[PDB]
């Protein structure tokens, strides 16, 4: 709970106590809040269901970012249990860091993409990219992995775990100074996604309303879900996105050299950082309320 | 009917240039591959160039690669040059197409004269000439340095007959079947690597050279041809 | 109308009939005999190998 | 008058049925009871003809067993080189209203009809090199259901104008026509040796047709619902239904009644075509329910079930030497089991 | 592989034209056409302009329609209905200057093929009804009818009638009112079109 020097700069961590009292509790709710929807939810999409449109196939890729971000969790659980800790090791801490960072950054880029997709879907019926054929999305499903991927590869160059006092760190998110690229990437990832998801269910509801045919039983659910799902987005987002706001306008104001005023606002950081997995845990929103096939099955 | 005219014959001087020119009527040109095939001014036949429908693919002979172009309105193109002594000939122009029980080559166009101022699959045939007369039957057999029945089952061997003074006429393909419009008369035989063909009760309007051909794989080999020569 | 159309029927019907009828234990037995004739030139009923098989 | 007329087709029933019943001395599950039962059929999908893009209603194979036509809603009558999957020529229908296609028994010629109640006749052969209808035979008052060539020059189709007719192909005209029926003619077969042929109609009854006579010669019944599907069984003695009643069965010709029943509780689905294999001994069944299903003909019990289909099969289709048998369904993709 | 490459090479190029065909069709919309006899089916024909079946087509904002009027068929519906399985919607005439139609929607819009597919409904010839009910009042078609025998009221009674009709709850009956004159028709079809087109759309992509 004190200070670190670390990629030639001053950094600061905290392993305050309260952290194994809530974090390890609440993300455990995550992961199996998480696998007993997703996972089902990836079954039925292999054995329920028998066909494909592009829709369902950028559904499918968000169940799977979902069920790799999913599996990233446990570790973490008894990360935070050893107080960081980082038994697993040099390999393990790498390819956990990436994976988790890139499955955020994936899940989010389905989420926009399902969110297109409906707006050409809904607003401009016609269009042609609402008749593209299977492998056409298949192609545009592995340009957005390669992006989500190579945008994130660096975790696995970058040396870690980090080691000062009774403890070896295996994190990303300490604070300090130097704005690497990964800061830019968690921040953009709201503002860019929430952009485009508000831009695309407001034309939607608005499409459906000025047509008059809000007024039926099953477009309302439609209208409904469209909005339900920006907010679950915003509500799982914007509070990571806000406290590291914080977090660099303490450093802009205040600098590291006194870094006892940051203990408790890092340890809000990492508890408001699990919502970013609610996210993955309240994916049912996407599959199961809506359509009459999954209330079916 | 059926047609296919050619032009811009005539001499040349060496070293020079010229283009040939062949004009496609009565058929549905563009389904068809068609095939450049020239003959020396008093020996058999040999193969120049070929390209498929669609232009998918063109293929050269081995003394022609680069220094002749073949393309393709219903009109094909031969653009020579570099015309070498050698490559005086009356060229015909061949149409074909390729699908299960197709008859490749089975049409050829009248033809322009044109004269100026070791794993490829060789074929022989044994007889230059047979003296025939009408009502008797006669043999005719070719050879090849690779066989030519292939896995999947065919034997490429192809048989024409050239009357004098005409474009030659397909008579047998695959080595068995007899093309269309072809009096009964005829008959393929053999396999493997040695092949016949059979004329029973033979006419004058049999008398002419017969080539062999083999299509297995490119450049098309044809045979030095057989003049089965009245009396 | 009806007489003619009525009058094609029972015509039909009495033309018909007269058909000379065999038993069904010899209709019956030979397309047994057939089925059991013909056994061994049924590449559906004993699965064909894959060396003679064209549908590798 | 009439009623006289009535109560003699009434007594001429009687003497039908009197005399049906007088020759059924023993059934067929009965007598076959001895024989060793086929097994489990096992087939699998060697081939998958993927390249029709809407629902297929019809296929047929040349007498080679290599080159067969299948033809779709989308307007195109395709020709597949089985062998290789390899497609030999597609034609464009003039009407995108196809319900029935054949190839000819010399492979010169396609045959094609539908909604439209003309049938056309397509000549494979060309001197042009391209694929050409040589004559459009036209006056069914209804779509032309199935149709079948004699050989070249006269072929036998099967209409919803409770007609079939028999074509002089060379002059377009109806050189016979089989009135009879009470409803549509669905479906069709000519006989082995084409001097007879059955057609099953929506009447739920099967007759009994002469090519050259020109007269119904007997008449088959047993189906409580329309039959869709129909064809003889090798030897030519005997002929097989598929109804709407979700069943199948054998009539014998000499017999002039059902000599077995193919049927299972599980099955609820109408049939949409029933084939025999080369030996007689298997016949298998389209159904509405997205399977086929291979039924020991004698023994009458499921020898297997060739489950491949994401929707019903409308066609099926065993090959001359019997060494594969064709499916094609209405998710547009034919399959060669074997 | 011999000369049976050129073989592939033809499958190929047929293989091209057989999808560059599709591609192009599947931008037309199919529209079944359908009405008793006589209901007025020709006039909305004509108005689009343009022994078998019957196709009309006409284009608009950029759609393409093909418009099959199928009642030339004289015989029984359901050996060859299984072939429209795939249209967009139907397209259901009824004359209001004629009872048989009425019987007519009551068998096809809940048929076993076409029980998630819309039915749009025009109600033909409505100034002729307005003169009619004028003249002779409704209950004549309708014993059962009461109310006022005014158009306002009678024709809405109708329009309900046949709504009444439909069991499946997954469709809807698109209504109209067309007094025989109207240019507009094509605008109906083409927005009904557009809704039937978005709840399709919906539906696929698991939203509704
Ligand atoms: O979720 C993450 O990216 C994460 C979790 C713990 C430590 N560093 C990063």
């Amino acid at each position: 709970d004190h200070f670190l020097e670390i990629d030639k700069k001053n950094c600061c961590v905290f392993r305050d106590d309260f952290i194994v009292k809530v974090l390890p509790p609440v993300l455990g709710l995550e992961f199996i809040f998480g696998l007993l929807g997703n996972g089902l939810a990836l079954w039925i999409f292999c054995f329920h269901l028998k066909s494909w449109k592009s829709s369902r196939i950028f559904l499918f890729n968000l169940a799977v970012a979902d069920f790799l971000l999913i599996i990233c969790l446990p570790f973490l659980m008894d990360n935070y249990v050893r107080r960081w800790d980082w038994k697993f090791g040099d390999i393990p801490c790498r390819l956990m860091l990436f994976m988790l960072a890139m499955n955020r950054q994936g899940s989010i880029i389905f989420l926009t993409v399902v969110a297109v997709d409906r707006y050409f879907r809904v607003v401009h019926p016609h269009h042609a990219l609402n008749k593209i054929s299977n492998r056409t999305a298949a192609i545009i499903s592995c340009l957005l992995w390669g992006i989500t991927i190579g945008l994130t590869v660096h975790l696995l160059k970058k040396k870690m775990p980090i080691q000062n006092g009774g403890a070896n760190l295996c994190s990303s998110f300490s604070i300090c100074h130097t704005f690497q690229w990964h800061e830019a990437m968690f921040l953009l990832e709201f503002f860019l996604p929430l952009g485009i998801i508000l831009f695309c269910s407001a034309r939607i509801i608005w499409s459906l309303r000025q047509r008059q045919m809000d007024r039926h039983a099953k477009i309302k659910r439609a209208i409904t879900f469209i909005m339900v799902v920006a907010i679950v987005f915003v509500i799982c987002f914007l509070p990571s996105v806000v406290v590291r706001i914080r977090i660099f306008w303490l450093l802009h104001t205040s600098g590291t050299q006194n870094c006892e005023v940051y203990r408790s606002v890092d340890l809000a950081f990492f508890i408001t950082l699990s919502f970013t997995y609610m996210n993955s845990m309240l994916d049912p929103v996407v599959y199961y309320f809506s359509s009459p096939s999954f209330p079916n099955f | 009917d059926v047609q296919l005219v050619e032009s811009g014959g005539g001499l040349v001087q060496p070293g020079g240039s010229r283009k040939l020119s062949c004009s496609a009527s009565g058929f549905a040109f563009s389904s068809f591959g068609m095939h450049w095939v020239r003959q020396a001014p008093e020996k058999g036949l040999e193969w120049v160039a070929y390209i498929s429908s669609g232009s998918g693919t063109i293929y050269y002979a081995d003394t022609v690669k680069g220094r002749f172009t073949i393309s393709r309105k219903n009109t094909l193109f031969l653009q020579m040059t570099s015309l070498r002594s050698e490559d005086t000939a009356m060229y015909y122009c061949v149409r074909s197409i390729y699908y299960y029980g197709s008859s490749p080559f089975d049409f050829w166009g009248q033809g322009t004269t044109l004269t100026v101022s070791g794993s490829d699959i060789v074929m022989t045939q044994a007889t230059s000439s047979v003296p025939v007369t009408p009502g008797e039957s006669v043999s005719i057999s070719c050879r090849s340095s690779k066989s030519l029945l292939h896995s999947n089952g065919n034997t490429y061997l192809y048989w024409f007959l050239q009357r004098p003074g005409q474009s030659p006429q397909l008579l047998i393909y695959r080595m068995s079947n007899l093309a269309s419009g072809v009096p009964d008369r005829f008959s393929g035989s053999g396999s493997g690597t040695a092949f016949t063909l059979t004329i029973s009760r033979l006419e004058a309007e049999d008398v002419g050279v017969y080539y062999c051909m083999q299509h297995l794989e490119y450049p098309l080999t044809f045979g030095a041809g057989t003049k089965l020569e009245l009396k | 109308a009806s007489i003619a159309q009525a009058r094609k029927l029972v015509e039909q019907l009495k033309m018909e009939a007269n058909i000379d009828r065999i038993k069904v234990s010899k209709a019956a037995a030979d397309l047994m005999a057939y089925c059991e004739a013909h056994a061994k030139e049924d590449p559906l009923l004993t699965p064909v190998p894959a060396s003679e098989n064209p549908f590798r | 008058e009439l009623d006289q007329l009535r109560q003699e087709a009434e007594q001429l029933k009687n003497q039908i049925r009197d005399a049906r019943k007088a020759c059924a001395d023993a059934t067929l599950s009965q007598i076959t009871n001895n024989i060793d039962p086929v097994g489990r059929i096992q087939m699998r999908t060697r081939r998958t003809l993927r390249g029709h893009l809407a629902k297929i209603y019809a296929m047929h194979w040349g007498t080679d067993s290599r080159l067969l036509v299948s033809a779709s809603q989308d307007g195109k009558l395709i020709i597949w080189d089985s062998y290789t999957t390899n497609k030999v020529h597609a034609i464009p229908l003039r009407s995108s209203w196809v319900m029935t296609c054949a190839y000819a028994p010399s492979g010169n010629y396609v045959a094609c009809g539908g909604l439209d109640n003309i049938c056309s006749i397509y000549n494979l052969k060309t001197r042009e090199g391209n694929v050409r209808v040589s004559r459009e035979l036209a006056g069914h008052t209804g779509y032309l259901s199935c149709c079948r060539f004699l050989d070249d020059n006269q072929i036998v189709t099967s209409s919803g104008d409770t007609t079939c007719a028999l074509w002089d192909i060379e002059t377009g005209q109806q050189t016979t026509t089989f009135t009879g029926h009470t409803g549509d003619v669905m479906s069709l077969s000519l006989a082995p040796d084409t001097r007879l042929f059955v057609s099953g109609a929506c009447d739920a009854s099967a007759k009994l047709w002469d090519v050259r006579e020109g007269m119904c010669r007997q008449t088959f019944t047993g189906h409580e619902s329309d039959i869709n599907a129909i064809c003889f069984f090798p030897n030519g003695n005997a002929f097989a239904t598929g109804s709407d009643d979700a069943t199948c069965r054998l009539f014998d010709l000499r017999a002039d009644q059902e000599l077995m029943t193919y049927s299972h509780d599980n099955i609820i689905c109408g049939i949409t075509s029933v084939s025999f294999s080369k030996s007689g001994r298997l016949l298998l069944a389209g159904y509405d329910d997205f399977n086929c299903n291979v039924w020991d003909a004698l023994k009458a019990d499921r020898a297997g079930v060739l489950a491949g289909h994401d929707n019903r099969v409308s066609c099926l289709g065993v090959t001359d030497d019997g060494m594969a048998v064709a499916t094609g369904s209405w998710d547009s993709f034919l399959k060669i089991w074997n | 592989s011999a000369e049976e490459r050129a073989a592939l090479e033809r499958s190929k190029a047929i293989e091209k034209n057989l999808k560059e065909d599709g591609i192009s069709a599947a931008k037309d919309v199919k529209l079944l056409l359908l009405g008793a006899d006589n209901s007025g089916k020709s006039t909305i024909v004509k108005q689009m302009k343009i022994t078998g079946i019957v196709e009309t087509h006409f284009t608009f904002k950029n759609l393409h329609f093909r418009l099959f009027d199928v009642g030339g068929q004289r015989s029984e519906r359901k050996k060859w209905i299984h072939c429209f399985e795939d249209v967009t919607a139907i397209i259901f005439c009824v004359d209001l200057s004629d009872h048989e139609s009425l019987m007519l929607f009551d068998s096809i819009c809940n048929n076993k093929f076409f029980i998630d597919t819309s039915i749009i409904l025009f109600l033909n010839k409505k100034d002729l009804f307005g003169e009619k009910i004028k003249k002779s009042p409704l209950t004549i078609c309708f014993p059962e009818y009461t109310g006022p025998n005014t158009y306002e009221d009678a024709a809405a009674y109708i329009q309900a009638q046949f709504e009444s009709k439909n069991r499946s709850p997954n469709k809807e009956i698109y209504c109209h009112m067309t007094c025989a004159t109207d240019t507009n028709n094509a605008q109906v079809i083409f927005d009904a079109v557009t809704d039937i087109i978005i709840a399709n759309n919906l539906r696929g992509c698991g939203l509704y």
